[PDB]
């Protein structure tokens, strides 16, 4: 498994016994053993076939990062060398933003699916997170148009940090 | 009133045209000029089940496991239902029971 | 309000067959029905009831 | 092809002599051929065809365009877009189209009359609420932890 | 539909219509047999007390006030035999009855899988040219200078020819074509 | 208890009046008709069964039909009040009516989110 | 884990293979029907084997199978939501549509185009397993609208038929108004939660949904053809009657109550949305019995009588029970399935007959037919411990014993007893009274083909309900602490619906011809809506278009107002321009007073 549950958190599951009250035998357990000798085992052995074709032609692939470059509002205006730069780097935050709105929605996703009909009330915590992550992209990225843009996204901050400064007034 | 004579003369001509080319419709003997049954339980209904149904369960069995759980939250269900009296299998602690129940008239 | 007894009249001498009490069209009959069910009906709840009142609880 | 002017369609006739020459070009009877007004809606010597559909035609006649139950020549409709049998119907019914107004529209006002009448006069059960522990289910509907409810408590009976 | 209409319905040919579309639903407000037949010796039983006028306004009158109330007592969803327009089977097979001229259009391996169908086909084809030239000449000298002219065709008046404009009707499709 | 008929039910035409009054000169008139009728049927046949025909029937009526719906309305179009007031209404009003609308839903939109009454709850993705 | 999700793809891979085998150039060599008919078998075995996983562990599953396209924060993943409506509804939809492709396999002989319509059919069953098991609404609305083609298609699939193709057409506008309604909730729930999952659905339970719950009303009236949106179904039946049994009995008509069902805990704190539900479905079913008491087609009756056990799945809906409106779906599902296939078996042998006035003595010339036209008949109106009493009578007691309209409630009753009375009127017009066919017995029902799926379907009108709803686990708690007279209410109407149509339909068999009434028309003539919305609404539609847009547009005002003014003003202007005598003493006037201009114009700028 190529995921973790530090990013994608699960908790342990608590399945319960088997008490077979009935004398009559179970064709779910009588169906699941046959279909796993018949089936699974075939799959797993041409599975630990590939995986050893694998292990003998292993290669290796890296994550690529990218420094930190000084930010647009130490960009002059005009001098469009240092602003293509910023705004490069704009777009690659807003789609780790993205990608990571995306992360949160699938792990309230996979709440509500696990707690059911627990949902109102184990996934309150999620749902707060959902909540919080969400009000943040809306102040950061919100109305900015087809044309999103490092300069219409820092507008857009510095007209909420001046109507929010003079709400801090009184 | 009836047919004209006309009328009449024509039909019985274009019935007997019509016969004439309905006869031709049919075929000779020779149309079209084309160019281990077992039983059903024993062969007709086995190798269907070993072929359109055994070798696509190995294929989607590869897919759902080597393909689906690998991924984060593919396949993510309900938690089973936990009752008073039942053991967990994978932590080990027993649920207490419920209480005395007061009322036991049926 | 205007006479139409006459009319009335030749709808009640059809020698169909059909009886008196039921010449009136389909919805005499339909009456006819609903009465036959009803005091029926009403009698066995009324045997039901004198039966229940004759056995207590 | 071979199609001219002469007979193609054109303006508005005038002189009975162009009137007869419209019939002409549209295989009509003079008597039967009658134009749209001249109100200047481009219809040009186009005729008045009666406004029937194709549904009124013989269907066991054998029309030339069995599909448009219509033959070749004939003159065509300026509506036979609408009046194809896949289309807008004008046939007769055995009622007649007021009645069929009449009833529907009276259906349906009835019907809303009396859901109003069953609204405001519902029909119920001689029972109180539905019971519900634990404040009527304050937790497990999504209430907060830290903030304590107002105790919504039930007694016997 | 293998008789064109005249121009103007006689006054005999509607009280006919009238008497069988009468019947027709005469039979669909009945549904059951003796019924039917009983209402409906009741109507032929008007049908022929009224039969002997003599007057014909009247009569006239008649077929009007008759048509009044069939078209007051009719029947909202009649009975339709299933081939009949507006009927439940009708033009279901207009699908399949497919023109015999694609077999013209056909490749020469199809021609080759049904090769005696096609050599009659091809004598059939040969027999429609000849009689299409005899055919028209005669079609030319049957047609009046001027007058009234019907939409029904004149038959081949001597030996060795066939009627005109006889193709589309012999070759027509079958109305069970499979 | 008569049957009153419409545009989209029409009248039965064994139920119309115009027939049973019916006159020599009407008598005749369907008779030409049925003449026409016959002559252009007979032409159509001629053509049908042709066996030298090569191509499709043309058929001037469709011709006829098919120049009079697209290219005769502009060369056979006059301006009269009525036409004027009819196009003007049906090319402006319904422009106007919806400007109306939307201006008014926006400005609503907009006036709450300026003053804060209208809360977005996760539109996010707009 | 493994097993479960595996069985459900493996149902829809064998549904796949028959398309990609009709594909692959092998038709002409195996047998189509015969091949598709044991893939739907299969199917409906591999179905069965979740429907016991989820009756032991009840586990709610989600299968998120492949991942379609990532866009910003809305990310769209083909997922499956498989939960008990979705695998009681796959397990009953492959039952049934093995009976009914065994019976087309029977039925559409001598077709040369049976492969097609096996192929149609199978690909119906794809869209419609597809719509149950969606997990998010883009895939639920490729089920949905692939459903709706599909019935387009299989309503026309008589190309030659006019009606079939009006038919199809008006089914097409009428869903399209529904999908009108379900782009509307779409369209809502994507700008304000972000996406289209049932989970996020389920995090917007918490306010104001009226918009998104009127679109999804909308959608549910238009697919499941409630008042306003009904005859397309009736119209419908115009196609081959394993269509009609498949497509409109069990399958297509129920996927807008579906969506309810799917939708309903947002529907569960709406009070107007579960008024207007109410009221529209019992006005619907009211409306469609009324209808079926006069109508005389075999096939448009027991589409009628679909119709109203719609509205009564609607009704059901209407109150907080979407679980007794699922139950009330399978059993609907058998019931409709079994009495469809029935009546295409007496058409078939009765040469495409189709109306009760030409039928008659059924009883005894095929008794197989009205043994299992009978028992369906009796548990569609609810002949108790059959498979429709588990389902229509709780559906009674809840509208008996729950607070809603008094007039709903009593027009509910009403179509419950004239369901009774128009299912005594197929019972007596068909299998009862005197022979009224053509003379020539042409009745051969000894075919294994036609003769196995009534029994499948029998067994299931039998024992389904009984199966199923005590297989059910414990949902929406019933009341049953209530009188005689709200509790054996449904017995006695449907008692005396059946006695009041019987001596109805003897009075019929009295000698005596009445005169008819409004009432008999309007109920025959289908209310009078087919024939008054169908002629206004698309007469004033198409002739706004013609009259308005494209001539008084297209063709006069917007040509006479840009080009040609344009150009009748530079030729104005060029004939004016260019209209020179060719006189030099003219010519040399003007440059003289272009002169004087220029002086002028100097003197004046300085
Ligand atoms: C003040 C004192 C006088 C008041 C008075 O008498 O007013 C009457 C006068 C109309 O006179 P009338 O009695 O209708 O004339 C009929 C003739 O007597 C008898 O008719 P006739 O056959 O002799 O005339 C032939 C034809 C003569 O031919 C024409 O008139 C040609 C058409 C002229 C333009 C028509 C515009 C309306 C149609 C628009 C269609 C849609 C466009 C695309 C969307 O006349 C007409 O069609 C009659 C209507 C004339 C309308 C003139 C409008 C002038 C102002 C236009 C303003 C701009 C309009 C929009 C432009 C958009 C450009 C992108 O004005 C009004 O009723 C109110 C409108 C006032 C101007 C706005
Ligand atoms: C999640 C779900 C997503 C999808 C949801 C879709 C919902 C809406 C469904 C609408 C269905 C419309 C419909 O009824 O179409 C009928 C139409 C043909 O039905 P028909 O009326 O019997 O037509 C027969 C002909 O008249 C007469 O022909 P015939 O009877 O002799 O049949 C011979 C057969 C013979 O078939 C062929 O020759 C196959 C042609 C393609 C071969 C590709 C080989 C690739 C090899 C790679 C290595 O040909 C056909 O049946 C039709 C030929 C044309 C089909 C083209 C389909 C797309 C092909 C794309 C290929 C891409 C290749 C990329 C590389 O079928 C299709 O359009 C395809 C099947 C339906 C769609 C795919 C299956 C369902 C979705 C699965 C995912
Ligand atoms: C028809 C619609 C089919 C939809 C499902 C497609 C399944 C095959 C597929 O595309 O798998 C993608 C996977 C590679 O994609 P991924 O794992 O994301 O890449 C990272 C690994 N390098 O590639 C693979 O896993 C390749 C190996 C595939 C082995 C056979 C898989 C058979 C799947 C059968 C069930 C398909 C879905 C059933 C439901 C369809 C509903 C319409
Ligand atoms: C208690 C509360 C009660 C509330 C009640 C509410 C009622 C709401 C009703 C909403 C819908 C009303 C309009 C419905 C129009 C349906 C038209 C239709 O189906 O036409 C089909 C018709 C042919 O059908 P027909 O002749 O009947 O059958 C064949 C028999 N030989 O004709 C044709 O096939 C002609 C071909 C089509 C012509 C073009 C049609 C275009 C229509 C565009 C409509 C745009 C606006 C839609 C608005 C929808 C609003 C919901
Ligand atoms: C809702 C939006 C509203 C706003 C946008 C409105 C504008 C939209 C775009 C404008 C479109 C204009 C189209 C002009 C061409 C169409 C007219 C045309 O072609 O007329 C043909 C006619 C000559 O006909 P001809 O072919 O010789 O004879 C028929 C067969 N022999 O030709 C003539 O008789 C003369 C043609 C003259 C040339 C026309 C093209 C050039 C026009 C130049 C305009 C200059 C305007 C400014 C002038 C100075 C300020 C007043
Ligand atoms: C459903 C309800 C249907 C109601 C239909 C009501 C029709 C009954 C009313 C009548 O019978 S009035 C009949 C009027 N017809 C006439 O007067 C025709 C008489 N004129 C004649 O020339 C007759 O002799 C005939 C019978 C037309 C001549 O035909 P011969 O038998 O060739």
């Amino acid at each position: 498994d190529s995921w973790d549950k530090d990013v994608y958190p699960e908790p342990p599951s608590r399945t319960p016994a088997p008490s077979p009250q009935t004398s009559l035998p179970n064709p779910i357990t009588y169906l699941t053993k046959a279909y796993d000798l018949v089936v699974d085992w075939p799959v797993t052995l041409v599975r630990e076939f590939i995986e050893r074709q694998h292990a003998k032609n292993r290669t290796y692939y890296y994550h690529r990062q990218y420094r930190r470059v000084p930010d647009i509002t130490e960009c002059k205006e005009g001098d469009v060398l240092c602003i293509y730069e910023a705004e490069m780097q704009w777009r690659r935050d807003f789609k780790v933003d993205q990608e990571i709105m995306n992360i949160i929605q699938e792990r309230l996703k996979a709440c509500q699916q696990r707690e059911g009909e627990n949902y109102q009330q184990n996934c309150a915590k999620e749902l707060e997170q959902f909540t919080k992550v969400t009000k943040a992209y809306q102040d950061r990225y919100l109305d900015l148009g087809a044309y999103y843009s490092a300069r219409k996204c820092l507008a857009k901050q510095k007209q909420r940090m001046l109507e929010e400064r003079k709400a801090a007034r009184q | 009133s009836g047919y004209t004579p006309d009328e009449k003369l024509r039909l019985q001509q274009l019935r007997e045209l019509r016969r004439r080319w309905l006869k031709d419709q049919e075929l000779s003997p020779r149309e079209p000029v084309l160019p281990k049954n077992m039983v059903f339980k024993a062969y007709r209904s086995s190798l269907f089940a070993v072929s359109h149904v055994l070798i696509p369960m190995w294929f989607v069995h590869y897919y759902v496991k080597y393909h689906m759980a690998t991924k984060p939250y593919t396949i993510v269900s309900s938690k089973p239902r936990i009752f008073p009296g039942d053991t967990i299998l994978e932590t080990g602690e027993v649920i207490p029971p419920m209480r005395d129940f007061p009322d036991q008239h049926h | 309000f205007e006479n139409k007894v006459p009319e009335k009249q030749k709808l009640f001498q059809e020698d169909n067959g059909m009886p008196v009490h039921l010449k009136g069209g389909a919805s005499d009959a339909l009456l006819y029905r609903a009465t036959m069910a009803l005091t029926l009906g009403g009698t066995a709840y009324a045997i039901y009831l004198l039966a229940m009142a004759a056995f207590p609880k | 092809f071979h199609m001219t002017k002469d007979m193609l369609p054109g303006s508005y006739p005038r002189t009975p002599e162009e009137r007869a020459a419209a019939a002409k070009k549209y295989n009509m009877r003079v008597e039967d051929y009658e134009p749209y007004p001249d109100d200047g809606m481009g219809y040009g010597d186009y005729p008045m065809l009666p406004n029937r559909s194709q549904h009124e035609r013989d269907p066991w006649y054998q029309w030339d365009h069995s599909e448009l139950r219509m033959n070749w020549g004939e003159p065509i409709h300026w509506d036979l877009d609408m009046y194809i049998r896949n289309r807008v119907d004008t046939s007769p019914t055995p009622v007649s189209w007021d009645v069929m107004c009449k009833h529907l529209f009276g259906f349906v006002a009835f019907m809303v009359f009396m859901f109003w009448v069953g609204h405001v006069f519902p029909s119920y059960q001689p029972v109180g609420p539905k019971q519900y522990p634990y404040n009527n289910l304050y937790l497990e509907r999504g209430g907060d932890p830290t903030k304590e409810p107002e105790p919504v408590v039930h007694y016997d009976i | 539909a293998f008789c064109a209409p005249p121009a103007y319905l006689t006054h005999q040919q509607k009280v006919l219509r009238l008497y069988k579309r009468a019947l027709r639903h005469l039979e669909s407000w009945c549904i059951h047999r003796d019924k039917y037949r009983y209402f409906a010796c009741l109507m032929r039983a008007r049908f022929e007390e009224h039969k002997n006028e003599k007057d014909m306004m009247r009569a006239t009158q008649l077929l009007r006030e008759a048509e009044e109330e069939f078209w007051q007592n009719q029947h909202p969803q009649p009975y339709i035999f299933p081939d009949s327009p507006g009927g439940t089977s009708f033009e279901r097979y207009e699908c399949y009855k497919v023109p015999e001229w694609c077999l013209d259009y056909w490749h020469p391996s199809e021609k080759a899988m049904y090769p005696d169908y096609f050599s009659k086909r091809e004598q059939w084809k040969k027999l429609r040219m000849e009689s299409w030239d005899r055919e028209v000449k005669q079609l030319q000298e049957e047609t009046s200078p001027d007058g009234i002219m019907t939409e029904a065709l004149p038959p081949a008046r001597r030996e060795g020819d066939l009627p005109p404009l006889w193709w589309h009707i012999v070759t027509r499709p079958r109305e069970r074509p499979t | 208890s008569k049957y009153k008929p419409a545009p989209l039910a029409t009248l039965p035409s064994t139920l119309d009046p115009a027939e049973y009054d019916v006159s020599p000169e009407t008598r005749r008139a369907q008779v030409e008709r049925l003449s026409i009728r016959a002559r252009l049927k007979r032409e159509y046949l001629l053509q049908y069964n042709d066996p030298k025909r090569v191509s499709h029937i043309e058929d001037p009526a469709l011709i006829r039909w098919t120049y009079a719906r697209s290219a005769n309305i502009y060369p056979n179009f006059r301006p009269t009040p009525k036409n004027s007031l009819l196009g003007a209404v049906a090319g402006f009003g319904p422009l106007i009516f919806w400007y109306y609308v939307f201006k008014t839903d926006r400005d609503r939109k907009e006036r709450l989110i300026q003053e804060g009454k209208l809360d977005r709850k996760f539109n996010i993705s707009y | 884990m493994n097993i479960f999700t595996t069985s459900i793809l493996l149902i829809f891979i064998l549904l796949l293979s028959p398309i990609l085998i009709s594909m692959s150039n092998l038709i002409k060599h195996i047998n189509f029907p015969l091949y598709t008919t044991t893939s739907i078998k299969f199917s409906f075995i591999i179905s069965l084997l979740p429907l016991l996983m989820f009756f032991h562990n009840n586990m709610e599953y989600m299968i998120t199978t492949w991942h379609w396209v990532t866009m910003n924060s809305m990310e769209l993943k083909m997922s499956f939501k498989t939960d008990f409506f979705s695998i009681l509804f796959t397990s009953v939809a492959l039952f049934v549509t093995w009976s009914i492709m065994q019976f087309s396999s029977w039925y559409m002989h001598s077709d040369p185009n049976i492969n097609r319509f096996i192929k149609y059919l199978t690909l119906f069953l794809i869209t419609m397993l597809i719509l149950t098991s969606a997990n998010n609404m883009f895939q639920l609305f490729i089920g949905w609208e692939g459903v709706g083609i599909m019935s387009f298609l299989l309503i026309g699939w008589w190309y030659g038929r006019t009606d079939a193709n009006t038919a199809a057409l008006q089914a097409i506008l009428y869903n399209r108004i529904g999908d009108i309604g379900f782009i509307l909730a779409m369209v809502w729930f994507s700008l304000n939660m972000n996406s289209w999952e049932l989970q996020q659905i389920m995090f917007s339970n918490n306010n104001d949904n009226l918009i998104p719950l009127m679109g999804l009303l909308i959608a549910a009236t238009g697919k499941s053809a409630q008042f306003g949106l009904h005859p397309w179904l009736p119209s419908a039946m115009e196609g081959p009657t394993p269509v009609s049994a498949l497509l409109h009995s069990s399958t297509m008509v129920v996927a807008g109550i579906f969506l309810l069902v799917r939708f309903h805990p947002l529907t569960t704190n709406n009070n107007f949305i579960l008024t207007t539900m109410l009221c529209l479905g019992a006005l619907t079913t009211l409306f469609t019995a009324i209808c079926a008491l006069t109508q005389n087609d075999i096939k448009k009756i027991i589409a009628f009588s679909t119709s109203s056990q719609l509205g009564l799945m609607m009704v059901t809906l209407g109150m907080n029970q979407p679980h007794l409106a699922f139950l009330h779906i399978c059993t609907h599902a058998f019931f409709k399935a079994m009495l469809f296939m029935c009546s295409g078996s007496i058409i078939h042998s009765l040469a495409d007959e189709q109306d009760i006035r030409k039928m008659g003595n059924i009883t005894k010339i095929m008794p197989f037919t009205s043994s299992c036209l009978v028992i369906g008949s009796l548990a569609l109106t609810g002949m108790p411990f059959l498979t429709g009493f588990y389902s229509k009578d709780l559906i009674i007691e809840a509208i008996n014993t729950c607070n809603t309209n008094a007039w709903a409630l009593l027009i509910t009753l009403i179509a419950t007893s004239m369901t009774a009375m128009y299912s005594m009127r197929i019972i007596y017009f068909v299998t009862m009274t005197k022979p009224r066919f053509p003379p020539l017995i042409s009745i051969n029902e000894n075919d294994p083909d036609l003769m196995n799926p009534i029994k499948r379907l029998a067994f299931g009108s039998i024992f389904a309900g009984f199966v199923i709803s005590y297989n059910i686990p414990p949902t929406s708690i019933p009341v049953l602490t209530m009188p005689w007279f709200l509790k054996t209410t449904a017995l006695i109407i449907s008692v005396l619906g059946f006695l009041i149509a019987l001596e109805l339909n003897n009075l019929t068999m009295k000698l005596s011809m009445n005169k008819a009434n409004p009432y008999s028309s309007f109920s025959t003539l289908l209310g009078f809506f087919p024939s008054i919305i169908h002629r206004i609404t698309p007469m004033k539609s198409l002739n706004l278009s013609l009259k308005t847009s494209l001539t008084l547009l297209d063709l006069i005002w917007l040509e006479k107002t840009i080009p040609k003014s344009t150009s009748t003003l530079h030729t104005n202007m060029t004939t004016l321009t260019t209209n020179q005598k060719g006189l030099i003493k003219l010519y040399f006037m003007s440059f003289l007073i272009n002169i004087i201009l220029i002086i002028i114009l100097y003197s004046i700028n300085l």
